[PDB]
């Protein structure tokens, strides 16, 4: 119905807010987050279905407006990750724009330029908030949803990682400067004697990461321990009640905890794990169980894996002199959604 | 612009 939408507005004199700018329908549900206009049920359920879905490339996965899986025009800015759908542009901005755009060399999306309006596309007044605001109101089991952050108010990320050194990764992700001194990352291996007072003085935190030691057991400390200490420490790390809230935490397991000692973890962390596998074309090299508050991490789950598989997968590894090489690659991209909250450092 | 499509 997209070809008709533009008529409806300049002809039947409707108010965009009355046509699902996604699929140009007339049976609206509740207005559209990002741009001026409404949303149909079938269309909304999808908007949700893919909110912070990113890809190896590093950009968002679906159309910023319609959630189309087709080809997408990407922003030319490095602060932006949003991508815009061919038809969407054309159908709402004006005809023959996706042309002009695929033409342009230095493009800046709609949620990036000075002028508020282009064609019929109208970037809401202060959307970012209205977005989350939507999330809550519209999903059926809302989760921790933190308002996003305009490119100019994005201070650097302050991280604390227990047992495992992330640096290398968040570095490659564009989260850390090149200056390895004020480096907002604190690593600490032993915390058995650490008190809430320490953590507090340790400078306030934005992200607390942490994870169990690998299969190549080098440190003798009952797995379940880590789960526990991590938990503790975290509360310390948290912020003084009522403060804004850009606050994220994650705990990872390389299949080192067992059924019991795990059903535990999930109770303390308050969320069923999210096992992420490493593919090799049919085979299965490694895997990783995860816990976190980071935007949509409960979508990158591969129910395509079975317990009885891992149990064995964890047999051919304790059967060699493998290196404690920690399976980074797995989560590296999980952190992507954050690019929308903290400062990014161009390489 | 720059293009891209994912599965
Ligand atoms: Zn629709
Ligand atoms: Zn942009
Ligand atoms: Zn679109």
């Amino acid at each position: 119905g997209r070809d008709l939408i533009a008529y409806e507005v300049k002809a039947n004199q409707r108010n965009i807010e009355d046509i699902c700018i996604c699929c140009g329908s007339l049976q609206v549900h509740t207005q559209h987050p990002l741009f001026e206009g409404g949303i149909c049920a079938p269309c909304k359920d999808k908007f949700l279905d893919a909110l912070f879905l990113y890809d190896d490339d590093g950009y968002q996965s679906y159309c910023s407006i319609c959630c189309s899986g087709e080809t997408l025009l990407i922003c030319g800015n490095p602060d932006c990750t949003r991508c815009y759908c061919f038809e969407c542009v054309d159908s709402l901005v004006g005809p023959g724009t996706s042309g002009k755009v695929h033409a342009m060399s230095n493009w800046v999306c709609y949620l990036c330029l000075p002028s508020s309006r282009s064609g019929l596309l109208q970037r809401r007044r202060k959307w970012r908030s209205q977005l989350k605001a939507f999330y809550d109101r519209e999903s059926e089991n809302p989760l921790e949803m933190f308002e996003t952050v305009p490119v100019w108010r994005r201070q650097p990320v302050r991280v604390l990682s227990l047992f495992e050194d992330i640096k290398k990764e968040l570095t490659s992700l564009g989260f850390l400067e090149s200056g390895s001194d004020p480096g907002q990352l604190k690593h600490v291996v032993d915390v058995t004697d650490t008190v809430r007072k320490d953590v507090e003085e340790w400078g306030p935190f934005d992200l607390v990461y942490g994870a169990t030691p690998p299969l190549g057991h080098t440190c003798d400390r009952p797995p379940s321990w880590y789960l526990f200490q991590f938990h503790r420490l975290l509360q310390y790390a948290r912020p003084k009640p009522g403060s804004p809230g850009p606050f994220f935490w994650m705990f990872v397991d390389n299949l080192v905890l067992n059924k019991e000692d795990l059903d535990v973890a999930s109770r303390f962390l308050e969320m069923e794990p999210v096992t992420i596998p490493d593919v090799h074309g049919g085979s299965l090299q490694n895997a990783v169980r995860v816990w976190s508050n980071i935007p949509a991490i409960r979508s990158r789950h591969w129910a395509l894996v079975s317990e009885e598989e891992l149990s064995l997968l964890a047999q051919n590894k304790q059967s060699s002199k493998l290196a404690a090489k920690w399976p980074t690659k797995l989560v590296k991209n999980c952190f992507l959604p954050l690019r929308e909250y903290f400062k990014y450092f161009s390489t | 612009a720059r293009t891209k499509q994912t599965a």
